[PDB]
RNA sequence: AGUGUGGAGAUCGAAGAUGAUUAGAAACCAUUGUAGUCCACACUGCAAACGAUGACACCCAUGAAUUGGGGAUACUUAGUAUCUUUACGGGAAUAUCCUCAGCACGCACGCGAAAGCUUUGAGGUUACAGUCUCAGGGGGGAGUACG
RNA sequence: CACCAUGUUCAA
């Protein structure tokens, strides 16, 4: 039985928050960043706030993990999402041919704006 | 809500919009009917999907755009969504319009938990399907919030005041229909031009994977 | 002292709502007891301990004890308020339960039986209130009659402001936690019975948080 | 005109209620599912003005599934809502 | 639930009577069995003569000794 | 347990005590008779 | 927004659809056809409920089927729906 | 005490029908109605895995072309020999309502 | 079977009324239910109704305004003379500042507080309120 | 279940018998077994004879089904197929929509002490009145005694 | 699926 208690996670969490540049793939020189970004009155605990600090990191580089925000990876990631295509998607859609089935084009013939141009019965 | 005082058309549907709502299949059911959403059906195809009716759609559509731009300080008009279909949505609409949005699990008490250190008061909610958004409906119904929700052709309407009688579950349909409230809304007020297409893609208010 | 977690409250401590007829006829809930404090006048408010008794929970090791209070919170002129709540201190359930009396105040509405003279007198209707099995009737009376109530729906009707009424019950009455409730309910009611009196159409008025919208931003902001 | 008066003229109401648009109800002080929504005015030109319309629902209607529908009516009697097409 | 027939006044009259009889209160008022039974034959106070002494033992949980005579 | 607490013994054969009492009654009259 | 329901002046889709004494106001659901001989092309009125097997008057031949329902017309036979009124 | 169940454990509504008659219990023989019992119907295989690939090595008719016969038996249990036997448990008051129309 | 066709006609009024109905059909009807409801009318209690002929007894639809909190039959009709006024307000009135009750006179189908200025008994019909 | 008279008597089986178990155990378990169980005629009229819910009538929100009979293939009217087919056959079953009648399921008001009921009310009730009828009045004694 | 009966009177 060795899970980290709350207390370990939380702190190994804030950890990785706060100097996440800093921090690397071994124990060993984590342990040594843990040392002094940290108070606490147990080595003990400073050695399984290390250990878990590596898992995260371990973690983070194969994927994103929850209760970790980091706002360099979150802004540069959100500008990927923000690219729009040259040509809208719905246009090309348009350009292509609607295609309407029986009833949509019985309903659009009773438009007051009749059926629209690009429109066709599938 | 097309009708003014004036009696003048502007509001009116045109064919550009019905063209958007066509092929994004906004105007698609689900093949399941309810009593609430009944009237809202032209029709049923030959495969059972239910056919939703376009002026019916717009005429709730407008209205909800006059209720939402008739709030005159923004960011108390929460837009939820739980799908994660309307995520994307619901953010770029807060973007333009400029309201408040929360994806993902409604935090129970947000509305009526006082204390919460989280916790809002809008006068306005928007949500994308009042089944998954149950939750916040729920709370708004105890604290004086009227809804306005995108309705699906089994939605269950309790509680619920505007329906938009749309298709809520395509990423593509979910994007037009916030979409085109975003830009009626803007176009209620003095933002944005009538005449002049907006210059805003559909494809921005799409639901990409995170990878 | 107080910091507002409500925008009611803050438009409450800012002067912008002044009465509680503001929050009556916007429905809107009170969260905090101070909004009370203010909207009613110093001294107008007054409080009284109707029923402690002790409720228990069986445990593994004996029972625990616990008591619930109730309170009645009233100006006297149309006002009613009922709260009850429980604590593992006979002091501390009275301090919670005077909050809960404040928040859970109503208005009531005072007619007449004959002659429209003067100051209302008596409940407009005939109205009655449950809960769990006691029902409680309020019946109007003429000038002069008193309350004809138990000394416990009695002291309610005091509370409210009322002076000539009828009153009868029916139930198991002793249960004083149902008795008092069902006692404020009869009072509850006596603002959704639509007499012919309202029957006439009433221009729209503006909510509050609506009309103060840019003043309550800029709170939560600054 | 609204309310209890007196012999002598005085209103003796503490309050007026607000009557629900679509049943005629009474609204309570604490029934807090009630709701007031305000439809923005437009002009002419596709930008609304500062005047709105409101509508008060009781919050038993919307309990039952009803106020979507009770809108319904009131837009379309007001002449905010258009009940069908034109002909094209 | 009952009758509420204009012109059912007999039937009415003859439920209430049938069903005084289930009163204990009225019943006994009303029959000649708690008279005949009772020592005092209806009466407030009666005199007697003493015949011996008697101790009853309390019923529980009380456990004591009541003084009591035979008359 | 299906039932309720009784207060006595099961109420079908109390029923049959009392049953079988009444026929013992009924013979010390007849043969008085 | 549609058009809601009116209790005196039902539409053509609910009125339809209710049975004949559901309806607003009671009436038949029956009518009579012009049925011709197919042997001898003399026209009958015949009832489209009919129970009793109605003959040609002067053929003398079976003309309708009992049924549980609407009459069965004989084969080869014309028929017109008669005006109800 | 209390009414447990709407159905009263039984397949009979008040007004379907008055009497149905008694099955025996596959197990003990306990006489009980053929709507209240709790009835199974098994296919079970005649001899295991093991068992069956001895004797379909044995055998010049059986094998993966042709399959061994298997045993049909509609079980139908009094309710105390189906709680015993485990065919049917005590459920959750919320989940005693929930019902299977096909096995699974 | 239907006993009574007044008691059948307000118990539907008073149930669509509690519905939140708009409008409510009432079959069958009669003389004493149309000058019933008339009287209702002619104090607001109920819109405009109408009566559908069939050639049988006639069926009516009343326009239900919110106005109407119940109104119901008083079984059997319980013959009323012009003291007994103050009673029946007292038993089956909310209030004596609103509401009515219905009695059948000699001078016809009224109100409680006409058929007092009329200085007339009568049968209790019903109240509305 | 029981009774009478004739049958019948395979299985099961009150009473009874034997063997176990047990401190005891003509109890549960085992092997048997009489009356019964089955039939005809005649009695009896005692059930958790239950939905522990009297009968008749009105109104009453929703979705998926099910059994029988039919019909169709504040708007002036809104489709649709599949399989078998030399004689209880101008057939049978399906699909879609509607409708009357029946047994119901997951259910919006409302009701209820609650559990729960809910067009199948236990709803439309202190805002108490559609009609008729039966029963109840703290627990026992006692459904006993007497007639 | 061998056998497994009981707990003096009031009051914490
Ligand atoms: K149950
Ligand atoms: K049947
Ligand atoms: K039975
Ligand atoms: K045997
Ligand atoms: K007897
Ligand atoms: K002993
Ligand atoms: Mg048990
Ligand atoms: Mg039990
Ligand atoms: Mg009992
Ligand atoms: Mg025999
Ligand atoms: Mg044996
Ligand atoms: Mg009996
Ligand atoms: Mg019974
Ligand atoms: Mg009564
Ligand atoms: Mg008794
Ligand atoms: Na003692
Ligand atoms: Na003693
Ligand atoms: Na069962
Ligand atoms: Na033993
Ligand atoms: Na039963
Ligand atoms: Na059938
Ligand atoms: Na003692």
């Amino acid at each position: 039985g060795k899970i980290r208690t709350k207390t370990v996670k939380r702190a190994s969490r804030q950890v990785v928050e706060k100097y996440y540049s800093k921090l690397n793939f071994d124990f060993y020189q984590n342990k040594r960043v843990i040392m002094d970004v940290t108070i606490a009155e147990s080595k003990k605990l400073k050695n399984k706030i290390a250990g878990y600090t590596t898992h995260i990191m371990k973690r983070l580089a194969r994927g994103p993990v929850r209760g970790i925000s980091l706002k360099l990876q979150e802004e540069e990631r959100e500008r990927r999402m923000d690219h729009a295509p040259a040509t809208s998607d719905v246009d090309k859609v348009i350009q292509s041919g609607v295609s309407v089935d029986k009833k949509t084009m019985q309903m659009l013939q009773r438009l007051e704006i009749g059926v629209p141009r690009r429109v066709k019965r599938a | 809500m097309s009708a003014v005082e004036s009696g003048s058309k502007v509001l009116r549907m045109k064919e550009s919009d019905a063209q958007k709502l066509l092929a994004m299949r906004c105007h698609i059911g689900t093949r399941n009917q309810s009593s609430a959403m009944k009237k809202y059906i032209y029709g049923r195809t030959a495969e059972g999907s239910h056919i939703i009716d376009v002026h019916m759609m717009w005429e709730k559509l407008i209205l909800a755009a006059r209720v939402i731009a008739a709030v005159e300080n923004p960011k108390d008009v929460c837009v939820c969504s739980s799908r994660l279909y309307g995520t994307r949505a619901i953010y770029k609409f807060s973007q333009h319009v400029g309201t408040s949005f929360h994806g993902g699990r409604f935090i129970p008490g947000t509305f009526t938990n006082q204390i919460q250190k989280k916790f809002v008061q809008p006068r306005v909610l928007v949500v994308t399907d009042p089944r998954t958004d149950h939750q916040a409906i729920r709370e708004a119904s105890l604290v004086n919030i009227p809804v306005i929700a995108l309705c699906d052709t089994d939605a269950p309407l309790e509680y619920v005041d505007i329906a938009i009688p749309c298709n809520n579950r395509g990423i593509k349909s979910i994007g037009m229909m916030y979409w085109l409230l975003a830009r009626e809304v803007l176009r209620l007020r003095g933002t944005i031009v009538r005449s002049v297409p907006w210059e805003e893609k559909v494809d921005l208010f799409f639901y990409r994977d995170p990878n | 002292e107080w910091v507002p977690c409500t925008k009611l409250g803050r438009l409450v401590k800012a002067q912008k709502v002044t009465s509680l007829e503001e929050i009556f006829l916007f429905s809107m809930p009170i969260k905090e007891h101070q909004i009370v404090d203010t909207l009613i006048a110093e001294g107008q408010l007054h409080d009284e301990m109707m029923k402690i008794y002790p409720v228990q929970k069986a445990t593994s090791a004996g029972q625990r004890t616990r008591f619930k209070a109730f309170n009645v919170v009233g100006d006297c002129d149309g006002h009613i308020g009922i709260g009850a709540r429980v604590g593992k201190e006979v002091s501390l359930a009275i301090r919670a339960s005077m909050i809960a009396a404040k928040l859970n105040i109503v208005p009531v509405r005072r007619g007449y039986w004959g002659n429209k003279i003067g100051e209302p007198h008596t409940i407009p209707m005939k109205v009655t209130g449950k809960c769990g099995s006691v029902a409680v009737r309020l019946v109007p009376a003429p000038r002069g009659t008193g309350i004809v109530a138990a000394p416990v729906p009695k002291k309610i009707l005091e509370f409210a402001g009322v002076e000539d009424v009828y009153t009868s019950s029916r139930g198991k009455t002793r249960t004083h936690g149902n008795l008092i409730m069902a006692t404020f309910y009869a009072l509850r009611k006596t603002y959704g019975f639509l007499t012919p009196d309202l029957w006439a159409d009433t221009e729209p008025s503006r909510d509050p948080t609506d009309e103060h919208a840019e003043l309550l931003a800029e709170m939560t902001t600054a | 005109t609204i309310g209890m008066f007196n012999e002598e003229g005085e209103n003796v109401d503490l309050y007026i209620p607000r009557k629900c648009h679509a049943t005629t109800t009474l609204i309570e002080a604490h029934d807090h599912a009630a709701v007031q929504i305000s439809i923005a005015n437009v002009g002419p030109n596709g930008v609304i003005n500062g005047t709105t319309t409101t509508l008060c629902i009781a919050g038993y209607l919307r309990s039952q599934g009803e106020s979507d529908h009770a809108i319904n009516h009131i837009t379309i009697d007001r002449g905010i809502m258009r009940i069908k097409t034109g002909k094209p | 639930t009952k009758t509420n027939g204009q012109n059912a006044a007999r039937k009415l009259v003859r439920l209430r009577c049938r069903n005084r009889w289930a009163d204990k209160g009225w019943k006994r008022a009303h029959t000649f069995s708690a008279r005949k039974a009772n020592p005092f034959g209806g009466s407030s106070h009666a005199k007697g003569i003493v015949l011996e002494k008697i101790g009853v033992g309390a019923k529980q949980p009380n456990s004591a000794i009541r003084k009591c005579v035979r008359v | 347990g299906t039932v309720s607490r009784p207060r006595g013994m099961r109420p079908k054969w109390h029923k049959k005590r009392i049953k079988r009492l009444k026929l013992r009654r009924r013979r010390m009259r007849q043969r008085s008779k | 927004g549609f058009f809601d329901a009116d209790l005196s002046y039902p539409t053509v889709r609910t009125e339809r659809m209710k049975h004949k004494r559901r309806r607003l106001v009671q009436g038949p659901n029956s009518y009579f056809m012009d049925v011709s001989c197919p042997r001898c092309r003399q026209v009958t009125v015949v009832y489209s409920h009919a129970t009793t097997s109605v003959e040609c008057k002067g053929c003398s031949k079976k003309l309708c089927r009992p049924t549980g329902g609407k009459a069965l017309l004989v084969e080869g036979c014309g028929y017109r729906r008669k005006p109800d009124h | 005490m209390t009414t447990k169940r709407r159905n009263h454990g039984r397949s009979k509504p008040a007004h379907s029908r008055g009497r149905v008659k008694p099955i025996h219990c596959f197990n003990c023989g306990r006489l009980t109605p053929k709507d209240k019992a709790v009835g199974r119907f098994v296919v079970r295989r005649m001899l295991d895995a093991a068992s069956a690939r001895d004797v379909a090595e044995a055998s010049p008719v059986y094998g993966a072309n042709f399959p061994m016969p298997r045993l049909y038996m509609k079980q139908r249990f009094c309710i105390a020999c189906a709680i015993h036997s485990r065919t049917v448990r005590a459920r959750p008051v919320g989940n005693r309502k929930i019902r299977y129309t096909k096995k699974v | 079977t239907m006993m009574s066709v007044l008691a059948n006609a307000l118990r539907t009024i008073a149930s669509a009324e509690r519905r939140g109905k708009r409008q409510v059909l009432i079959r069958p009807s009669s003389k004493v239910v149309v000058k019933f409801l008339q009287v209702m009318q002619k104090h607001g209690y109920i819109g405009e109704f109408e009566i559908i002929d069939d050639h049988r007894a006639g069926k009516i639809v009343v326009n239900l305004n919110g106005r109407l909190n119940k109104c119901g039959a008083i079984c059997p009709r319980f013959d009323c003379a012009t003291t007994d006024y103050e009673k029946w307000m007292k038993n089956i009135l909310p209030s004596r500042q609103f509401g009515f009750v219905v009695l059948t006179t000699s001078l016809g189908i009224m109100d409680h507080e006409e058929a007092r200025s009329r200085n007339t008994g009568g049968k209790v019909l019903g109240f509305f309120y």
